[PDB]
């Protein structure tokens, strides 16, 4: 049926604009610092925890277990 | 009781225009020009 009408809305060009920008600008940064996270926890992830060897003083950073921490 | 003339005739042009806009708001075969382009 040809009974097709206008609806009358407020312009939503401006919200998905601002919606699109932040989400890709997050994202820009945001997906880079996924990957790379990902990245160091397979390849490089967590130090054990290991007794001090006598006569050895660690560094203040072997202080800590996730790799990005120290 | 009822309408006074001029009650009539401003009810008759009024509603005639509000005819006229409400059928100006129907929608032609083409209106709705969208642009295209892609990136069990
Ligand atoms: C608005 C938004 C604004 C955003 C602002 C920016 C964000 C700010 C905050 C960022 C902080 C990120 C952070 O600190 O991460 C913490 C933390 C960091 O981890 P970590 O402490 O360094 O490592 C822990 C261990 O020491 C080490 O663990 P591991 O080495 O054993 O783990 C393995 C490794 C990898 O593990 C794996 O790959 C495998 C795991 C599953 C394997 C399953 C099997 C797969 C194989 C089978 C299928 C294929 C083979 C078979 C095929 C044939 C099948 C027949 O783990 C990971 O890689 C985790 C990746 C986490 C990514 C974090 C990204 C942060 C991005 C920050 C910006 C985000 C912006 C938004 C965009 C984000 C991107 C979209 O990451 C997480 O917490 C991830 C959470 C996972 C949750 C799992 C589900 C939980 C559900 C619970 C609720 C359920 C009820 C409801």
């Amino acid at each position: 049926h040809g009974k097709r009408l206008f609806i009358i809305k407020p312009s939503g060009f401006y919200d998905r604009r601002f919606l699109k920008l932040m989400r890709f600008y997050i994202l820009l940064t945001g997906i880079p610092v996924a990957i790379g996270i990902t990245l160091v926890n397979v390849f490089i992830g967590e130090a054990e925890l290991a007794d001090i060897p006598e006569g050895y003083v660690p560094e203040h950073w072997e202080y800590f277990k996730h790799p990005i921490s120290r | 009781s009822g309408y006074t003339p001029d009650e009539k005739l401003r009810l008759q042009q009024l509603r005639e225009l509000r005819r006229r806009w409400l059928k100006d708001q129907e929608l032609s075969p083409r209106e709705p020009v969208l642009p295209p382009r892609r990136v069990t």
